[PDB]
């Protein structure tokens, strides 16, 4: 009925042991089972009945655990296994099956604080009726990022959407990206529009901003 | 050998219905009971339906009764999935699972997954806007549906490129920004093969 994974996310480096754990809600009369899943492919069956590997499945993974406790273990990471994780449980009937809610293996590397940047609307689009207003933040990490964006001094919300791309292959670190939408004509009675930027490799808060 | 094929998925308005289609091969299709899951954007596994081995007892998701119906063909190792009175909140990415050889209770063998977008917005190019260390850009907006492909300086420009994923607006339309930041000329190169829309676009 009920999967809970922990942690949500892992960050750890190559060769390191990695330990994720699904708590059943109920005693499992039907042993766990764990997938591992990478970005735009199937899920694939790692460990069934909670300590079998299934068939190619390298040495590396184990799983144990019983009635409501189930553990996965990588007992050394190589490259290949930063993923995304679900354990997934089973029953004879009712026959619906139901899975954990995922712990995402992730590269572990030095704190990195973001480069900020903010683009006005292009007149361009704003001879279309439309105004965005993006605010980048470049290359960073750990991936928690919190940006706030004002206009005129006026906090605003539900007017943004945000968007995350992967760890980068080379510095391992994460961009992300901000767009504040507005009409125009809103756009046209305002001033001074700012992004903030909070951040672990920060100590203060930073604000790129410019005047319309 | 063993090997699960999913076709069927589509661009749909709401109402409307699709049938999703798993041909397997490489193992005697008539003993395992067979699964639908689903994975919706930026989600985890979510499980949709079943039917037995022989095709004779299903069982669905809250979600989803009486409206998908799954069944199955033993003579073609076929399995399908009827979607009716499909909604926005069904779009999704649909996998087919076979139940396991040694455990049942697991799921050994998934097919690609096929695609299912459930929108009332129609086809349509994007706009390219300008995004003017430094770093400039290119937003690709309001298109639909996925995807765009984006390249710098027609695949000359690669070092500090930064393609973000589409993210869905509140009008139903797709919108995304791709940057490269420079410690020459600067050109985008938008494809959106849906709508047969190409951009170069210099910043
Ligand atoms: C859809 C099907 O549902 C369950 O099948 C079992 C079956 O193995 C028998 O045990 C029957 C009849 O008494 O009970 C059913 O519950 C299992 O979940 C199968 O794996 C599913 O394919």
């Amino acid at each position: 009925g009920q999967l809970t994974q922990s942690p949500a996310t892992l960050s750890l480096s190559p060769g390191e042991r990695a330990t994720l754990s699904c708590r059943a809600s109920q005693s499992v009369t039907n042993y766990l089972a764990w997938y591992q899943q990478k970005p735009g492919q199937a899920p694939r069956l790692l460990i069934y009945g909670a300590s079998n590997r299934a068939t190619g499945i390298p040495a590396r993974f184990s799983g144990s655990g019983s009635g409501t406790d189930f553990t996965l273990t990588i007992s050394s990471l190589e490259p290949e296994d930063f993923a995304v994780y679900y354990c997934q449980q089973r029953d004879n009937w009712p026959p619906d099956a139901t899975f954990g809610q995922g712990t995402k293996v992730e590269i572990k590397r030095t704190v990195a604080a973001p480069s900020v940047f903010i683009f006005p609307p292009s007149d361009e689009q704003l001879k279309s009726g439309t105004a965005s207003v993006v605010c980048l933040l470049n290359n960073f990490y750990p991936r928690e990022a919190k940006v706030q964006w004002k206009v005129d001094n006026a906090l605003q919300s539900g007017n943004s959407q945000e968007s995350v791309t992967e760890q980068d292959s080379k510095d391992s670190t994460y961009s992300l990206s901000s767009t504040l939408t507005l009409s125009k004509a809103d756009y046209e009675k305002h001033k001074v529009y700012a992004c903030e930027v909070t951040h672990q490799g920060l100590r203060s808060p930073v604000t790129k901003s410019f005047n319309r | 050998l063993i090997n699960l094929v999913e076709s069927g998925g589509g661009v749909v308005q709401p109402g409307r219905s699709l049938r999703l289609s798993c041909a397997a091969s490489g193992f005697t299709f008539s003993r395992y009971g067979m699964h639908w899951v689903r994975q919706a954007p930026g989600k985890g596994l979510e499980w949709v339906a079943v039917v037995s081995s022989d095709g004779r007892t299903t069982y669905y998701a809250d979600s989803v009764k009486g409206r998908f119906t799954i069944s199955r063909d033993n003579s073609k190792n076929t399995l399908y999935l009827q979607m009716n009175s499909l909604r926005a909140e069904d779009t999704a990415v649909f996998y087919c699972a076979k139940e396991g050889g040694d455990n049942k209770f697991s799921f050994d063998y998934w097919g690609q997954g096929t695609l299912v977008t459930v929108s009332s917005a129609s086809t349509k190019g994007p706009s390219v806007f300008p995004l003017a260390t430094a770093a400039l850009g290119c937003l690709v907006k309001d298109y639909f549906p996925e995807p765009v492909t984006v390249s710098w300086n027609s695949g000359a420009l690669t070092s500090g490129v930064h393609t973000f994923p589409a993210v869905l607006q509140s009008s139903g339309l797709y919108s995304l920004s791709s940057v490269v930041t420079v410690p020459q000329t600067y050109t985008c190169n938008v494809d959106h093969k849906p709508s047969n829309t190409k951009v170069d676009k210099t910043v």
